Order: C-alpha cells, then structure tokens, then sequence
DNA sequence: TTTTTTAGTATGTTGTAACTA
DNA sequence: TAGTTACAACATACT
C-alpha cells in the first residue's frame, strides 16, 4: 500500500498547513462568529493547496461535534471524509464533466435533504473549464442555494470564469510558498521519514520548486529514487544540471569581449560535458543582474561570491549600463525562444551569435 | 521496437523500484527520436503485467505473458492519435479513464502508455489530471515526451521525470559504421543532424532521405551565386518539409560560424557549400535568414491545416527581398 | 542615428514626439 | 440525343413524342418551364396519371428495380419522372437506367433532370441505349454576355417594351437568378399594364439579388473590374461562403501568375501558356493581366494572402472579408500603402 | 389600459398601409383583372407589415361582395376576420408547429370545400423554421392545388427555404419604410390620440426607428411613458442617449477633431454601459479599415452600413489619407499592448492619449 | 448570519438604489395606466435586474390594486417575497432551454390565473434559449391575453434576435457609481451595527467596479476578516493594495535619478510581503494617471485626495515626452518578467534600466 | 469549358429502428 | 402490446 509523499502527507487538521495564515485566520472567524457563505471560491497557483483547505472546510462543517474551525478527526464524518467515501461531500470532476447535461443533473439533485450530515457539499475542482452552458446553469441556484448545501470551488485560472459567476461567490487567493517555508517543510517531511538529507540539498531543491510545494516533493522522490535512498548535494547536483564553480563567468566574458572562436570553443566543452542549457542561461543572467547591482552602488555585491569578485568589478568598470541591458534582454529572449528551437544546442548558438553582433 | 544496447543500464534501474515494491504511479521519460523510449517502456510494461515474475525478465509463459505476446490484454490500454488525426482527442481519454474505476478483469495490476503527451490536446490533458494525480490500487502510467517544457505545467507536476542520455559521440559514430557503411563525414555530419542520437541517423540512411538532402544541397549551390532562391520552392516542397527547413538552417549557422571562425561545424561533409555561402552573404544577412526560417518551421508543424506552398513560396521571395540592398531586417520581439 | 535611439529600437521600446501640443489642456511645460 | 434549347421544346413536342426525355442543366426555372410544357403535352395526349422520384445512391437500387418492373403491357398512360444523383451518375445507375431502358412501353415515359453529364458518362451503357429513343436539351443558366439577349426574349414573350437602360438594370441586379428575374418581369407587367416599361419605372420595383461563384470573383480581378469585384463580395458575405474557399480559388491562379511572370522575362509567353495546358479562351485574360501587374504588386498580394491565410487558422480573426477587400483593390492596379500590408 | 399602439392601431384597408405602393398596385390590379396565384410570399424586414398586408389580401378574397380590391369592412365575413374568428381563414404558427405530424393534420381537409367563403385561404407565419418532412409534405400539397385554395406565406428568411417551393409561388419584397414615412404615420396617430408632441421629437424618434414602424411604436410608447403622458424633445432625447451604442463611430470623431473633454465622456458614458473594451478597439480598427478602403474607391463601403453611410463618407473627405493610415497604426500597437496595461479601461485611454497627440518615431 | 445579499433586498420602490430613469418610468406607466406587455430589463451583473423586476410583479398582483407603491403587507406582497405565488411564474432559461420546454409553457397561457389580477411569467438568463425557442415565443409575445404580462431580463440582449427586441419595451440599467455603493453600505453597516472607518468603505467601493453584489460580497469577507469590525488595515491586507503614499514616493525617487532610495524602498518593500506584479501595476497606474492629468486637469477623480497636490507638481513638472517613455518602460519590464530567474530580479533590473536610460541623467558612462 | 474547404469540442432538432417495461 | 432509448443526419456557435 505504499504512497508518494505527495499523497502521504495530505494535511489532515488546519494546524498542519504550510503558510495561507490570512485564510485560515478568515475561514477560522467565520465558523465560530456564524457569517457562514454559500460559495468560497479558491484560487492561486498549483500546489499551493486549494483542495487540502477545501476539504479541511468541509471536514469542520459537518463534524459530529459541531461546526467548529479544528475538526476532531475521530469522529465518523471526519474519518470518512479523508477515507474519500462521505455521503453528503459530492465531489465533481469538472474537467471530465463538461457536458452541460451533467450539470442540469446535478441541479435537480440538490432539492433533497442530506442522509446524515447537516450539510451537503458540492465540492467542485477544475471548475475553469466548465461550458458556457453549464456555468449559466449554475448561476440561479447559486445565488440562492436552499438552506442545507454548500457549494466549493477550486481553479487555477480563475481568468476564463464569466464575471457573472465570480460575484456571487468568496474569493480567496492564495499566494505561492516561500523558499524557507518550503525548505522547512521538506526538512520536517524527511525527518519524520527518517531519511538522511543535506543544508545545501534542500536549499536546491526548495529553489527549484519556483513556490510550489507539490513541485517540491516531485523532485525530493526523484532525487530519493535516483539517491540510492538519501538526498546529497553531489545527487541533487547531478539530478539537476547545476554549474559549478564559474562556467557561466567565463563564457560572458568570451561574449561581451566578442571573441568568436572563445564562445564556441566553451558551448562545445560545455555540451560535450553534458549540462541543463536553460541553467546556463539562468546562470548568466543572474550575473549580468549582480554586474548592474555593482555599477550602482559598490556595496552591493555580496560577500559569498568572493572568490571572482575582482573579475565582475573588472567587468562593472568597463562595461556601460546600457550595454548590460542589451545583454540582458538578449538571453531572456533566449530563454523563451528556446523551447522552440529545432534543438536546444542550436537554440543556445544563435542567441550567442546575436549578441555577439551589438559589439562594435 | 527496437532494443538498443544503451538502454541496458537505464532499464535496470527502474526496475528494481518497481520490483521493491516502492515505484511511482506516474511516470515521465523524456528522449530524442531514435533512442528506444518505446522498448524502455514495453518491457516495463511487460514485467508489471507478469503473474509470476523471474527475476528482472518476464517468465513469458503465464496466462498475463501469452495474452500480451498475442497483441490483446484486458488491463493493457494505449492512447494514441488516430491514423489521419496527428492529435488525441479528449474522447479518448475520459474512455480509458471510466474504465481504469472498475475492477481489474484478470485480477492483476492495470498499466495506461501514452505514446506521446506532447500532441495531447488542452482539454485532453486537464481530464487526465484528476485521475492521474489520485489513481486507484495497481494502477500505473507511462508517458513519453520529446520536451517536457512544452507539457502542461500542472500535468508536468504529477509525473516522476527520468532522462536518457545519449551515448558519446565516438561510440555512437562506432556503433552506425557496424550497422551500415558510409564514410566518417557522412556519419558525422548525420549524428549531428539528429542531435547526437543514434537510430535516427540510422533511419537518414536506411531511407532514401539522405538523397533529398543531396539535391538541395547541389540546388542551394546553384541559388546563392545567382540568388535565384526561388528555383529551390521544388527541393523544398515536400510532405517533410519541416525536416527540410532544419537541414537548410543548419547550413547557414555553419556558414555564419565560419565566417567568424570555429572549428567544429554540423555540415562536415560539405566544405563547398558552406564556403559559398560565407563568402556571398553577410553575417547581418544569415541572421535574419535563419530567424525567419525558425519561425516558419514552427508554424508549419504547429499550426494544423496550414498550406504548405503558400508558405515556402512566400518565405522564398521574403528572402529575395532582403537580399536586396537598403532593405531592413527582422529583429526578434517579445 | 545616436546610439541612444539604436539601443532602444534593439530594446524593443519605442519614441513618441509629440505631434499636437494644443491638445494637451494644461501647464505641460 | 439530339440537343436543342428549351425554346425548341415545345415545337419538337408539337411535331412529335418519344418514349423518353432527357434535359439536363443547372438552371431551375429552364428545368421547370421544360418539366411543365412535358406535362402538359402528356396529359393533352391522354395521360391521367404521373409519378415523381429521385435516383442517387442513397435510394435503393433495389427499389429503382422494381420501379422499372412496375411497367406492364396492359396499363393506363402513366408519367415517371427521375431526378439525376446530386453528385453524377455511376456504375449502378447505368445498370439500373439500361435496365429500364428494355423495360420500356408507350404507355410510360421517362423523364430525367439533373446536372450536365460529363464527357466520360456520356459513353455509359444507358446513355447509348437512349440514342434514338429520347432527345436532350441543354439548360445552363446564360452567362453574363449573353444574359441580356435572353432578357429581350423573354421580353418580347409577354409582349413588353424594355428600353437598352432597363434591360441592363435588370441584368445587373439578377446575375445568375433567372427565377428572380423571371418574376421580376411578371410583378412589372402587373403595375403597368400599359405594356411599356422605363428607366425610371423599372428601377421602383426592383430589389437587388443575384448569385456568384467564386470563379467570378477571380475573373473580376485579373480583367481588373474593380466594381464586380467588391459587388461580388458583397453578395458572397451575404449569401454566407466560406472565406477559405475564395483563398484557395485565388491561391491557384496568383501563384501561376507569379511563376509565368518570372519565366517569361527570357522566352516567349505563348509557350508558357502552351505548357501549362491555360485554356484558349483564358489567354486573353491572361495576358492582359500579366503587363498590367509588376512583381513588386504580385510578391505584396502574396504577402497579405499569407497574413490572411494565417489569422484565419490560428487567430480565429472575424476580418477576414476585411482583409479580401483589401486585397481586391491591390490587384486593380490601384495604389495601396503600407500599414495594411504585411500588418 | 388603453390597449396598446402596435395592437391598437392595426390597419384596417389598402389605404392606411404606409408605402408598399410596389405591393398593393400590383395586388389591387390582380384581384380587379382576376388574375390571381395560388401561392403568394412575403418578405422583408422586421415589423414592416407582411402580417398587416396578408390579413387585408385573405379579407378582400372572401368578402361578401366579391374579388375587390377595397373591402367593405362592414359585412359579417369582414369583422369576423379581423376579430380572428373566421372559419374558412386558417392562421398557422409554422414556429409553433414544425414536425412534420401536426402539418400533415393541416393538409389532410384542404379537399374539402369552404364552408362559408369563395376561397379557404391558408396564412403560414414564420414558414422558415419547418423540418425537411413538413416542406415535402407542403410541397406535395402545393404542386396540384384545388383551385378553392389559397396559400399565404410570410417569412424573413426566405433563404432558408427549399428552391423547389420557391419557384411555385409569387414572392413581393417589402423595402424598408423609409424616414419621413414613418414620421408622418407617427403625427397622425398621436394627434389622433390626443397627445402632445414637437417636430423634433418625432425626428429623433424616426431616424431611432431605423426603417422598422412597430420599433417606433415601441419606442412611442416608452417616451410617452417617461414624458409623463407627454412627447417632449427634452424626455425623448435623454431616452435616447440611454440606449445609444455607436460609441465606437463617436469616438473616431472626437479622434479626429482633437477634443480630449469630447473622448473623455464618451468613454465615461462607454463604461457606464459596461461595454468590452477589448470589442470596442476591434470595432474602432473596422471603421478605420473601412474609411480607408473607401478613400481608395468609393464603392467599397456597402448597403450593410447605410444608418452611417453619411457619417462615413464625410470623415472619407476630409481626412487625408495619411492621417487615417496613422491613426489605424497606433491602434494596432495599443492592441497588442492592451493585456499587460494595468487596467482595460486605463488602456483604452492610454492608447485614445497617443491617438490625440504624440506620434511613434519609426526606425530611420 | 444570512448572507447580506440575499438577506437584504428591495422590497419597495424606494429601497433601490440608482436607476431612477428607469422606475420614473414604471412609476408613471403604472399611475397613468399605459401597461405594456412586455418588458426587457438589461445591463451588467448585481445592478439589480432581477430585484426591480419582482417589485413590478408585486404592485401589479396587489390586494390594494395597480399601485407604483405597493404596500407590502397583504397577502399577494408577502407571498411574492417568499417567492411561492401561484400567479409569479418564474423560468430558468439557463436550465431550461429547449424548445420542448417552451412549447409546453405556451400551452398554459390560455388559462386564466388563479387569484392574482394577471399571470406574469418572469424569465431570467432568457438570452441562453434556443434559437428555436425565441421563434416559439415571437407570435404569442406580440398578441398575448389580456391577462398575461412578459418580463425579461438578460445580461447580453445582443444575442436576441432583432425581431425580439422590437416587441418589448426595453430597458438598459446603469453600473451604479462609487458614491451610491458607498452609501448605501454605510447603511447596511450602520443597520448591522458593524463598526466601520470612512477610508475602509471607499476601498470597498472602488474594488465594486460598479456592482452592488461585489460589494456586498467583499463586505462579508472583511466582516470575518476583521471579526465584527471592518478596519481600513483589514481591508487593505485583504485587497493586497499598498497605499498609494508608498507607490508615489517611489515613483518620485525613479524620476529624480535617486536610485539609492529607490533600492531602499524595494528593501521595504520585500519586508512588507507584497507581491512583486501589483507594485509595477500601481507604478504604472500612477504614471498613466498622471499622463490623465496633463491631459485635462479634471481627470483626477475625488478618490485621490490625499495626494492630489503631489501628484500635480509631477504633471507640470515632467514634460509628456517623459511620462511616456518611463510608462512603456515599465509595460516591457512586465512582459518580460515571468521569464525572469526571480521576481526581485526582474523588478530590480527593470527599474535599473529606466534609470540607464534616464532622459536628462543618465547613470555615469565608464571610458 | 472546368477548375473550389482548417480543425476540435459542444449543443439542439427531427426521424427511424430495436429492445424492454 | 406500445413506448423509450440509442443512433444517424443536418445545422449553428466559439476557440
Ligand atoms: N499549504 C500546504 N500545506 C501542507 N501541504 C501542502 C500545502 N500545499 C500543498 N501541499 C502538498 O501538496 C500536495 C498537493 O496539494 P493539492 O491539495 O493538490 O493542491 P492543489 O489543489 O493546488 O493541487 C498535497 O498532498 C500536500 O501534501
Ligand atoms: N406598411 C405599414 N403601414 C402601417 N403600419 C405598419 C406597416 N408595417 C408595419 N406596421 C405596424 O407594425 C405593427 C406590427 O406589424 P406586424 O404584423 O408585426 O408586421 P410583420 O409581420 O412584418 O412583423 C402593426 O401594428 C402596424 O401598425
Ligand atoms: N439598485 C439596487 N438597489 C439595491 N440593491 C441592489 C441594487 N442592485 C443590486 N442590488 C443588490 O445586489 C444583489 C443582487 O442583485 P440581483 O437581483 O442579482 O441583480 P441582477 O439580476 O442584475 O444580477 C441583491 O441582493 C441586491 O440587494
Ligand atoms: F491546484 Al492543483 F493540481 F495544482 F489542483
Ligand atoms: F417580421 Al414579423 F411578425 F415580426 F412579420
Ligand atoms: F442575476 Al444577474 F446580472 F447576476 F441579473
Ligand atoms: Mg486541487
Ligand atoms: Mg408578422
Ligand atoms: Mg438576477
Ligand atoms: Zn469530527
Ligand atoms: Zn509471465
Ligand atoms: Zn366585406
Ligand atoms: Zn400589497
């Protein structure tokens, strides 16, 4: 019965929840003070978790207790719920069920009564993608739903919904996790695992996750997999492309000097090593960035990158901003066009070959 | 299906999560044309739908082996495009995902190949994130992909990705002289052409493309002196044409990465042609050249029904146009 | 041309002079 | 098999009848007039009884069989009439018309209607089997040159007096609809019973409703009509025609016409047009079209095609007829600037 | 109470029918000369009297007094048509009725002869919205009429009809009913009516209209309604302003003459309606493609836009085209551009700026 | 406990707010007794379509008679707010939309109503029928009893067929502006006895965009929010808006060439925990209203007050040959930067590159 | 005299045949 | 012993 972390470590209590304080805090007054809505609606990017604190709500509303913002998790109700097998929490695939048809269905259901919780939720995911029918069918029981159902509903892309549907329903947005909050919770996952693990190897991994903690764990089981059973830097470096010590340095230096024969001598070591050509770019954007830090304040290059520091000041001295610039929007065009590239070598050759024309 | 012999340490690997009992559901390999992801993949499949495995290999004598050995297996589905349809519908996938809910027939684990998610439409894709992000017991998928940057971001987040590299290039370059016989630049300038993976160079020669390539090649020859690039509308319009675009753009970076002076060049076997074009074009020229016919190519195969000759013939009296004096140039947008 | 307006135009943002001043209503100065 | 016109129809009736009629065409009014003075002369003659039925794949070749078994020898005087496939005859429609044709009496007639039969039908089993034993009529709709000739027949056929300027009025705003026309004329005899009619008196009663093909369109263009150009657009937009077939007609021809004028610089045109397989009467236009278009104006036609052809697949623009507007001036040989162009 | 005007005021004779003088000549002489069809339709716009014309044709059929071209409107066949109570006159909903069952009910008693009239006529509204069955079964019907029949058939989409139907029947065109017609049948039913009312008023209220009679009794009615039982120039105009929707025609205007205060509150007034500012740049490019292409010839704009063809062809005149090529320019630009704007509505204004003054500098 | 919205609703003529063009109009047809048949009700979502509408069906059906003023206490009234009249016939089109359906609604309009004066049939989101079905309705809805009245209402009546249109009377609601919305929630609040700020409303007000539901909505969110209290810190948090102080003081900094200060904002920025897209947005809402401005010195609206002198020396000052330069600067910064390795990043460099490119001091050029 | 067409997903109406209450 | 469900053909709208 073996699980994936992402689906093991589903949170089960409000408590267990990484981060969204402020709605946790609204959802939390809301249930003791009484101001209970109809519809919420939950939106932000994937990961963050729209479905875990949706179905936390419903666990709270029909707990045996009573509507409460901590659910026992003992109860009948509760247990069932995370099980997945409740009576009264309908759940609806909305992007298998765009059919206008099912949703005319669904609304004729909603007259009865519940079986046995005091509440009857209609928990719908993927709701962006519903047909314009089917979001029309919705809007008269939705604006006033008989007294015993509940209507939840979670997207992504809460841009494609008619503006119709949005106003009679709570918004809650939800903002992408932060590094050392994903760090934090990568560490306390693997230790309760007790699985061995690395400072500098989360750090990687939290950074590559760009906010989304289900991306997070992707990764920490590929790096496990791959791992022979633990996380080390030298895995998680391997795992992903990662330059080590100043790839990325001399191969923009080669390019803002325009020394044709320097630049492709490096891209062809460099590919015959083997490397991640969208972490190359990365690399020399982010040092272009730190060069133009340079040139407006001294003090703004920090103290860990030390050991080429006389090499970029060389560079903030001879180099005017304006250059800097052309440099840099060159590579982000890169960095989009590259995808679409024929092949991603040949990509990363012709937007070198552009900027090395801006010399004079 | 071919089994190749690089793919030996690979294979090994992912079985062994598998046979400890601690795999992944969902499963993402990414792997240039002519590396053998589809035989990385059938034989995993193969060992899953095993009732009494040996060892790594299947037994290849249960009920589970002889069923899929005769090409019909209860709990094997594929999704794959239609013989004219170069995509895959959603209709396809809501089929295969009712019926993963319902009890195994045989009794044993369910296993769901998908050819290529790349040509999975946007609603295609998004009816596959539900259940593939919470599949029932015994339940596995494989995907293949040729760039995953490409993949939806939210169907990307649910798989477990694995690379296959490719070989190094003196052993790939040993292994193609064994299979067919051809002189060293010809085998050079094919493993570059197809980025340094085996096989599809392979299948350059074993076909009669690499004759095509011969007769645009002696037509460019002809164009650049007398920049009639229009009389090569007849080399290039063809079926394959967005192979044909990528062997004409790399002609002109290896002409451009001469004329500011390299030593490696894709188009080996050729040093005429490359030297022609260097000499009758400048740097600026190439550039705009090659951008445009980076575009075009993307059109082509992204954009479905589009013609095909209106297309290459307005691209070829584009370039007439440039060549031109006084005439400005593209600059990339964002 | 300057330099200035080159870099731009590769920059991909570009001039507007203005062309009626009474229409702006105002001490535009 | 002898072809005539409609207007001979009812004088070859008058001499004499035959077992079987057979008019094909795609003008409905000439198809109907034809099919009403069939039937009058059959139910002068005798005739109580007649049928109507269609023959095409879809109906049951089974069924045509015992239609042509329903014949006997002792039998009233009966009428069948036949409609042609809508896509044109086959193997089995000729097994089943020869058959027919030895089933055959001088108490039934057979009539067929439906569109010319091509060149290579025309040697089928049936077709010769009807050789003698039936005559044709041609009922293709008149062209544009000589509509106006069967204006003024038609005229002269309800004893009316139609001036040069009504007579052009009339041609104009019913091109290529004769029915409209024809009760066009029938609602003026109405008004004016005096039996005159003039510029001013036509122009009252006369809407504006007229059907194209895209094959005008082009035709427009290479002559350089720039008024039948935007005139026949405007009726394709209203009658509802798909943007992608008008590309595609004109892809066809823009394209010979860049390829004939860049190889035509170092040999004569006449072999050009020879080793195309141009039609002779299409020579004119031609070559007329060539002199007055320049490459520059033909590379920014294709250019803007491209654009249109583009926004029309992925875009999902709804100004595309925009864009053939424009488009359509550009071959006129009038001027048009930038901007609107290549976007 | 008080009934209402399009209910009320229904015509009654040939001579209350406003224009159709195409129509009506040719009826009247047909019935005198007793030359008549058996198959007659009617087409034309909305709410232009194809219904009113039908009625008065089947009503001078059957009276009393013969074939007529006047009725009498005063025997008992008469009044019993108007009032709808008319047996041998048979009115049909073909939108109500469209499978092909119901008709074939209807056309089983035409055999019969009419029970107190020459001529048992058949009315079809809306004949267009009949399945492929219901048009073979009337076309089935219709090839070997008896000759104490009559088929009446009012549609606006005569399109949609088979072509076989077409060619058996005698079909009239209704053109639209002009602008001082309509004016002049408002005049006289509101002094008829005892209501006040100002020559601008009725103006405004007629070019509203827009060729259609029953959109200027609606509209009647309303201003009538807001007036407080009165027609004033000042309720009627403010009506008006309310339902305008050429903002778009407007803002090109205030474009080209340089009024920022004049753009300002069309685009207020725009927001208000709660209009997509992403479909109101569309439009705005349309009309400036437009006005070019008609610069070039003047036969590129067509009768689809007749309410404006004035409107059009002066900005045409006077604008050069250098100009209109420059303001369509910018508007492409503000287009691509309009997403990443912090707002749509601050785009839309931003781009409507760099309209009024500011030029791009292009490369070289 | 229930829900604002649906808890407080216009149960007379005077309750609603705005749209008085449209009730003078129902008020004077009612007193002179000029009633139509039908009646088409459109504009955009929450101005109160649907709630004017069952106002006119309650004065029509009233025990007193046909009243503008409907008194809301006999039997007729009160049934009609519980929603459960027998003569209030109320459709979904949305739900139900084929023509089936239609057909057998115009099988019952020949009888005569049970108790009300006339038997009105309420369709809401009627634009959603098909096409088949508005045919269904055009011969009935020009010549319907005289005991049956229309009532339509829609949110996009352009999707009507023309010949709909020209058979009703129709009537096109307004967005109501922010000083309506502000009022009338400081008179929920104050009935509610909720205690509130005068800053924390107009926020309220302005995030509406001329809806009554929004702002009711958002209501309920800051009253949970804030539990009991709605603080203009709660609802600012909520809305995720920095106040427009901190967003103009870094815009000044950006236009005098003082990038120290402008990094030292950015630092406080990130301590503030705001993200980095809504600080280009309102950078550039400040840049283009400040182009409004000079173009007119009455575009700046009531709202602004506080900073309306700061924002007036900037027009005069910067000449527009400036403004536009700074303000496209940043539209490209913000295509460009999801593509950006972070958000700091790409914000940071964006700001760099305006000062590069500066037009009067540019940053100092090495030899 | 003979030439004309992008593709995928979703909704609605009318008519006919086979299988089940 | 007669009606309902499923399938086929044609038309329309939005991406
Ligand atoms: N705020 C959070 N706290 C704890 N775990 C989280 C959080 N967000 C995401 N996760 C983890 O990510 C996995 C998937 O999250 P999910 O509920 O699917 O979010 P989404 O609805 O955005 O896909 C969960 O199994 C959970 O372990
Ligand atoms: N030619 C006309 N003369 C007078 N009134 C007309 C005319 N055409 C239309 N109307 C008015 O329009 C109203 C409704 O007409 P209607 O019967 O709907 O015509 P249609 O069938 O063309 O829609 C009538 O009350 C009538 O007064
Ligand atoms: N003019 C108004 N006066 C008072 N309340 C209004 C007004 N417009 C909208 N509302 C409020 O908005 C809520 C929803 O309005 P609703 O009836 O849905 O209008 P619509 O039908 O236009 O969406 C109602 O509960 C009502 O209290
Ligand atoms: F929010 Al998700 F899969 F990322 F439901
Ligand atoms: F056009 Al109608 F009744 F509305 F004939
Ligand atoms: F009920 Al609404 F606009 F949302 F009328
Ligand atoms: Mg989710
Ligand atoms: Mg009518
Ligand atoms: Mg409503
Ligand atoms: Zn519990
Ligand atoms: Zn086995
Ligand atoms: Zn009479
Ligand atoms: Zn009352």
């Amino acid at each position: 019965s073996y699980q994936v972390l992402a689906r093991k470590w589903r949170p089960q209590t409000f408590a267990d929840v990484v981060g969204q304080e402020h709605v946790l805090t609204a959802l939390a007054n809301g249930l003791s003070l009484g101001r209970i809505h109809h519809a919420y609606l939950f939106s932000g990017t994937r990961g963050v978790g729209k479905t875990s604190i949706a179905r936390l709500l419903a666990k709270g509303l029909n707990c045996e207790t009573g509507i409460t913002a901590t659910p026992c998790g003992v109860c009948d109700n509760c247990r069932e719920i995370e099980q997945g097998r409740f009576v009264d929490l309908i759940e609806i695939d909305a992007a298998s069920r765009t059919k206008v048809e099912d949703t005319r269905d669904l609304l004729d259901n909603v007259q009865y009564a519940p079986a046995r919780g005091r509440f009857k939720v209609y928990l719908i995911d993927e709701v962006h993608m519903l047909s314009r029918h089917s979001f029309n069918a919705l809007l008269k029981t939705l604006e006033e739903p008989p007294e015993h159902v509940k209507f939840l509903l979670a997207t992504t892309d809460p841009q494609k919904l008619p503006v119709t549907i949005l106003s009679r329903c709570l918004q809650f947005h939800l903002k992408a996790l932060d590094v050392e909050q994903i760090r934090h919770q990568l560490e306390h996952i693997l230790n309760e695992e007790h699985i061995a693990h690395e400072p500098r190897a989360l750090q990687l991994l939290a950074r590559a996750a760009e906010g989304s903690l289900r991306d997070a764990l992707s990764l920490t089981d590929q790096a496990i997999a791959s791992g022979d059973g633990q996380v080390s830097t030298q895995a998680v470096s391997a795992m992903l492309g990662t330059l080590d010590d100043d790839q990325a340095l001399s191969l923009v230096e080669a390019m803002v000097e325009a020394n044709g024969e320097r630049v492709m001598a490096l891209i062809n070591e460099a590919a015959a090593r083997g490397i991640e050509w969208e972490a190359l770019l990365v690399e020399m954007l982010g040092l272009l960035h730190r060069i133009a830090m340079v040139q407006l304040s001294p003090a703004a290059l920090g103290n860990d990158m030390a050991a080429i520091e006389l090499r970029m000041r060389e560079l903030a001295r001879t180099i005017p901003p304006t250059d800097i610039q052309l440099y840099y929007q060159t590579l982000l065009i890169g960095r989009k066009e590259l995808p679409y590239a024929p092949d991603r070598r040949m990509g990363v050759e012709m937007t070198l070959l552009r900027a090395l024309a801006f010399h004079p | 299906m071919r089994w190749y012999p690089w793919l030996r340490p690979d294979f090994e690997k992912l079985v062994a999560s598998y046979q400890a009992g601690r795999g992944h559901h969902a499963l993402l390999i990414q792997a240039l044309p002519g590396m053998g992801d589809d035989a990385l993949i059938y034989a995993l499949s193969r060992y899953l739908l095993c009732q009494q495995p040996q060892g790594h290999k299947s037994c290849g004598h249960c009920r589970g082996c002889q069923l899929m050995q005769a090409g019909t297996h209860p709990d094997y589905y594929t999704l794959a495009p239609e013989k004219g349809k170069n995509t895959l519908g959603v209709d396809a996938v809501r089929e295969v995902t009712e019926k993963l809910n319902e009890h195994a027939r045989l009794g044993g684990a369910k296993v769901v190949w998908v050819t290529d998610a790349a040509l999975l439409t946007d609603a295609a894709a998004n009816a596959l994130l539900k259940t593939l992000e919470e599949p029932p017991a015994e339940t596995w998928f494989f995907l293949a992909t040729r760039e995953p940057e490409r993949l939806l971001a939210t169907l990307r987040s649910r798989c477990r990705l694995h690379y296959l590299a490719p070989p190094p290039e003196q052993y790939a370059v040993t292994w193609l002289s064994r299979e067919v016989t051809m002189s060293q630049d010809a085998l050079l300038a094919a493993l570059r052409l197809s980025a340094g993976s085996p096989g599809a160079a392979l299948a350059l020669f074993q076909g009669d493309n690499w004759q095509a390539r011969e007769t645009l090649c002696q037509a460019l020859a002809y164009s650049v002196p007398s920049g009639d690039w229009y009389s090569l509308l007849a080399a290039l319009n063809h079926e394959q044409a967005p192979a044909r675009l990528h062997w004409l753009a790399t002609l002109l970076m290896d002409a451009l990465k001469r004329h500011h002076g390299a030593a490696q060049v894709t188009n080996v076997d050729v040093p005429g042609l490359v030297a022609e074009l260097a000499n009758h074009l400048s740097p600026s020229r190439l550039q705009a050249i090659l951008g445009d016919v980076c575009h075009i190519r993307e059109q082509l195969m992204s954009v479905t029904g589009i013609n095909r000759e209106l297309l290459i013939t307005d691209l070829l009296l584009r370039i007439e146009h440039y060549l031109q004096p006084g005439v400005v140039l593209p600059v990339p947008h964002l | 041309t300057s330099r200035r307006d080159w870099q731009l135009q590769q920059l991909g943002i570009t001039q507007w002079s203005l062309r009626r001043p009474g229409a702006l209503q105002g001490e535009i100065a | 098999m002898i072809r005539l016109y409609p207007e001979q129809l009812r004088a070859q009736l008058n001499e004499g009848l035959r077992a079987a009629y057979l008019l094909l065409g795609n003008d409905p009014l000439l198809l109907q007039e034809s099919q009403d003075a069939v039937r009058q002369v059959a139910a002068a003659q005798g005739f109580e009884e007649h049928h109507t039925f269609s023959i095409d794949p879809n109906t049951d070749w089974n069924a045509i069989f015992s239609l042509c078994q329903a014949m006997s020898l002792f039998a009233s005087r009966q009428t069948l009439l036949l409609l042609l496939p809508e896509n044109g005859p086959n193997a089995a429609i000729n097994e089943q018309l020869l058959t027919l044709t030895g089933l055959l009496h001088d108490d039934l007639l057979l009539i067929v209607r439906g569109n010319k039969l091509s060149k290579a039908q025309e040697n089928a089993a049936w077709f010769t089997a009807l050789a003698n034993r039936s005559v044709q009529v041609t009922c293709q709709t008149p062209e544009q040159a000589q509509l106006p000739r069967w204006v003024a027949a038609r005229a002269k056929q309800l004893n009316l007096e139609l001036d040069d300027a009504a007579n052009q009025v009339l041609c104009y705003c019913y091109e290529g609809n004769l029915l409209a026309l024809a009760q066009a004329l029938e609602r003026l005899s109405l008004l004016w019973p005096d039996g005159k009619l003039t510029l001013p008196r036509v122009e009252q009663a006369v809407n504006d409703a007229a059907h194209f093909t895209p094959f005008h369109w082009v035709d427009a263009l290479l002559m350089g009509k720039s008024k039948r150009a935007l005139h026949i657009l405007q009726q394709l937009r209203l009658e509802g025609s798909e943007p992608v077939i008008l590309l595609r007609t004109l892809q066809r021809e823009l394209l010979l016409l860049v390829n004939l004028k860049r190889q035509s610089a170092h040999t004569p045109l006449r072999a050009l047009f020879d080793k195309h397989r141009v039609w002779q009467n299409r020579r004119g236009m031609m070559g007329e079209a060539l002199n007055r278009l320049s490459q520059t104006q033909l590379r920014q036609a294709v250019q803007l095609l491209t654009r249109t052809e583009l926004t029309l697949k992925q875009d999902y623009g709804q100004s595309v007829w925009a864009e053939l507007e424009g488009l359509s001036l550009l071959l006129c040989h009038k001027p048009l600037a930038d901007v609107f162009i290549d976007g």
